[PDB]
C-alpha cells in the first residue's frame, strides 16, 4: 500500500492530505487490472468514510471525469499544464476512492484484448467486488470503516450492482452502509419516459420528434436501442443542435 | 469562470509520462496506447445491461441500505423527468414532501424523502454535478453521509 | 408633439436619437389620460417602423420595464441614479413607442377615481386605440408608417385585443403589419396545462402538487383563479421556494 | 454583470422631480402619489378577460396579418409548454420543423414555422427576454420586422 503511495503530482499545489494509485488484479487468469486513486480526507476529518466512486459510459473513467473535473482534489490547468485545487472536493470530507472500470478503461488493463469487447455489467460488477476485496487486504487499515458506493450516469448500473454482490457477499470487512446515485439510469422505460416529456419541456424537440421517440423507444434499453429508436433519437439530435446535452444553459468546449 | 474544455486539459495531463510516474500508472511503458477519459470500444461493445434496477433497490431498501438518488436539473442526457418516473415506480410512501433546500439563503435545489430513499435535485446543475455546482453538491454530499435531509431555511 | 420632446433625461448618456413623451386623452369625459414613452431610432436606420410596445401585469407599466429593465435604450443605475445605454436597444431598429395602460398605470392616469377599481380587456383596448388615433394626429409624420404591436405577459391579452380593433377599425393611417408576443397568455386552459407540466419538468412541485393543480384549475381563468385553484397554487408557491419564478437560474434581488 | 435588483433603480429614478420633469409627466404636481412600476388596485381589480385568444388570432391570421410569439424558455410564469400546447390548438401546418437557430456560432433558442404564424424560443432567458438574453432578443427583433425565419448556422 505504502507502495502505493504519491508524493507530489506533477505541478501539483501542497496539500495537507494523502493519496495512493495503482494497480489491484481482478482476474489473473485473464491478466485483468483495475487502476484506483485514492484521495484521503485531511486529519481532522479521520476517521472518515471510504467512499468508492465510480462514472459511467459505459467505458469512461472515474479518474478522468470524477476525480479530475468533477469531486476530486484538483482540477487541471489548460493544456494539461498542471494542477489546482478544488475548493470543493470531496475529499474535504470523506476517505475518496476513484476506480477506472472496466478493464479497459482509462488506466486499468486487460491482458486478454477481447476483454475489451465483451464487457457487461456482470463482469464489470464482479471484477470490482474482487478489485474491492483485494483492495482492502492491501489497505486493512480501511476494514470495518463505514462504506459508501457512489457513482453517476451509466453508474446507475454500476452503483448497485455492485451494491448488490458486497451486500449478498457477507464479506465482513467492508462495512457498506449505502449507495448514491446522480443522473443515473435506473429503470429503461421509465427514464425513457422522463427524458423525452424534459425534453419536450426544454423546448429541445419537435412535437412529432417528441411523439416518434415515445413510439420507437418505450420498449427499449438505454444502451441497447431498436433501430426504430434511432432513427428517431437521429432526428432529435438535428433538432437539438449545437448545444451541451449534459449542460443546457452553458456553452460549449470551442477547441 | 466554467470551462467546457476541462476534457482536453485531463486527456493532456494524463498523457504526460511524469504524472503517469508519480501515479505508478503505466510502470513499464507497455500500455502503447494513448490514454483517453473514455474507450469508445468499450463503449460501443456492451453486453448484458438489465433493465431495471429497481428491485436491487427494493433489496437493499429491505435490507435497510441508505440510499439517495440525485439529479442536476439542466442535464438533458438522464434528466430529472427520467429519475422521477423511476423512483416513482418504487411505489414507496412519503415521509416528507417536495420541498426547497438551501445552501445558506439560497435554494441548491430540492428534496423529497420516502420511506427508504432519500431524493435530491440540484438546481442549475448538468450531468455532472460536481462540475457545474460545486458548492451544492459538497452539501450533498455531506448530508447523504450524515444520512440528514436536506436542509430547509 | 415638439412639445414632447425630450432634450436630455438626467443622468442620461448622449445619444443619436430622439424621444418624447406626454399624455394623451383618451376619455374626456372620464378624465382618463395616457403616458408614452417614444424613442427613435438613429437617422441611419429611418424611416423605420413604429414599435408600440406593451407590458402586462395587469397593471404594469411599459415604461418601467419594457422602456427601463428591457428594450429600452437605457438602463437606470442603483439607487436610480442615473443612465446607462442599453446597447442591445430595440430602438437601434424601430421607432418604439412605450405606452403606460390601462389609465393608471406608471404615470397614465384618471380622473374618476373608480376607474382603478373597474379596468378590464375591454375598455383597455377601446382607451388605447383611441390613444393611437390621436397619437398620430398628434405625429403625423408616422401616419401610413409599418405598424407593429408587441408585447409580454398579459398582454399576451392586449396585444391581439387591440391588434384587432385596429384592424377591424379600418383606420386607414395606421399601416398595421402584425403583432408579437413573447411569454403570454394565450389560452387559459392550454396555459394552465402546460405551465403544470412545464413545472413538474423543472422540479418545482411535487407529484401530488403537479396532480392538485390539474385537478383545480383546469377549467379557470389564468387572472380569476378559483379558490380550488388558488389552494392549489399556494402549496406550489410553497414548494417553490425563494427562487425568482421568471427566471429559474438566476438570483433574486437582496435589497 | 445581471442586476436582480432594477425595478428597485427604476422606482427610485422615476420618483425624481427632475426626471419627471425632463419626461413631462406630473406638470401639474398634481399626482400626489408615488409613481409604482405597476398598480395593484388595478391588478387587483381586474375585470374582463376571455379565456382565449385564439380566436383572434384565427381572425388576424386569416387577415394576413405578420404573427409571431415567443418564450424565453426558463420562465415558470407563463412558460414555454404553455405556449407550445397553446399555439398547438391552432391546430396549424407546420412550414418548418423546429430548428435551432444561431446568433453567430451559438444556439441561441429554437423555433418553428406554421403557416400564419412563427414561433421561437430563446434558450436560456426568463419572462423579461430583452432583460436575460439581450443580445438574442434583438436579433428576434430584427427577423420579425423582416418578416424572416431565424436563422439557422
Ligand atoms: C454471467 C452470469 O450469469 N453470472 C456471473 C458468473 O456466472 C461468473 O462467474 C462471473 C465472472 O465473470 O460473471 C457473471
Ligand atoms: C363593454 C363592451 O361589451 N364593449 C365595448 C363598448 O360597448 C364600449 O363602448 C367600450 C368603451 O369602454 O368598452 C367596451
Amino acid at each position: 500500500h505504502a507502495a502505493d503511495r504519491i508524493a507530489r503530482l506533477p505541478g501539483q499545489p501542497a496539500v495537507d492530505f494523502d493519496m495512493y494509485s495503482g494497480y489491484i488484479t481482478v482476474d489473473e487468469g485473464a491478466g485483468r487490472s483495475l487502476f484506483y486513486l485514492l484521495q484521503e480526507a485531511p486529519e481532522d476529518a479521520q476517521p472518515a468514510p471510504l467512499v468508492l466512486w465510480l462514472n459511467g459510459g459505459p467505458g469512461c473513467s472515474s479518474v478522468a471525469y470524477g476525480a479530475s473535473e468533477e469531486l476530486g482534489a484538483f482540477r487541471v490547468k489548460p493544456r494539461g499544464a498542471g494542477l489546482v485545487l478544488n475548493e470543493y472536493r470531496w475529499n474535504k470530507v470523506a476517505n475518496v476512492l476513484f476506480l477506472d472500470s472496466p478493464a479497459g478503461v482509462g488506466f486499468s488493463y486487460t491482458n486478454t484484448s477481447s476483454d475489451i469487447y465483451t464487457s457487461g455489467d456482470n463482469r464489470t460488477a464482479h471484477d470490482s467486488y474482487a478489485f474491492l476485496a483485494k483492495w482492502f487486504e492491501r489497505f486493512p487499515h480501511y476494514k470495518y470503516r463505514d462504506f459508501y458506493i457512489a457513482g453517476e450516469s451509466y453508474a446507475g448500473h454500476y452503483v448497485p450492482e455492485l451494491s448488490q454482490l458486497v451486500h449478498r457477499s457477507k464479506n465482513p470487512v467492508i462495512n457498506l452502509k449505502g449507495f448514491m446515485v446522480g443522473n443515473g439510469l435506473i429503470d429503461d422505460y421509465h427514464d425513457y419516459v422522463g427524458t423525452f416529456e424534459f425534453w419536450w419541456n426544454h423546448g429541445i424537440v419537435s412535437d412529432d420528434t417528441y411523439r416518434r421517440l415515445k413510439e420507437a423507444c418505450l420498449h427499449d434499453s438505454f444502451i441497447h436501442p431498436s433501430p426504430a429508436c434511432d432513427a428517431a433519437t437521429d432526428v432529435a439530435t438535428a433538432e437539438q443542435g449545437n448545444i451541451d446535452m449534459y449542460s443546457l444553459y452553458t456553452p460549449v468546449c470551442n477547441i | 469562470s466554467y470551462d467546457p474544455c476541462t476534457e482536453r486539459y485531463s486527456t493532456a495531463y494524463y498523457n504526460r509520462r511524469d504524472v503517469q510516474m508519480a501515479l505508478h500508472a503505466n510502470v513499464t511503458g507497455a500500455m502503447n496506447y494513448t490514454w483517453a477519459t473514455c474507450s469508445d470500444t468499450i463503449n460501443t461493445h456492451w453486453h448484458d445491461a438489465p433493465r431495471s434496477m429497481l428491485p436491487i433497490y427494493r433489496e437493499l431498501i429491505a435490507a435497510g441500505l441508505r440510499i439517495w438518488v440525485f439529479s442536476g436539473d439542466t442535464d438533458a442526457v438522464v434528466p430529472l423527468t427520467a429519475t422521477r418516473y423511476s423512483i416513482g415506480a418504487l411505489g414507496l410512501p412519503t415521509t416528507t414532501s417536495w420541498y426547497p433546500w438551501y445552501d445558506d439563503q439560497e435554494v441548491g435545489g430540492w428534496s423529497q424523502v420516502y420511506k427508504g430513499l432519500t431524493l435530491v435535485s440540484v438546481r442549475g446543475a448538468g450531468h455532472e454535478v460536481p462540475l457545474h455546482r460545486p458548492r451544492q453538491a459538497l452539501v450533498l454530499f455531506q448530508y447523504f453521509l450524515q444520512g440528514k435531509p436536506m436542509p430547509g431555511q
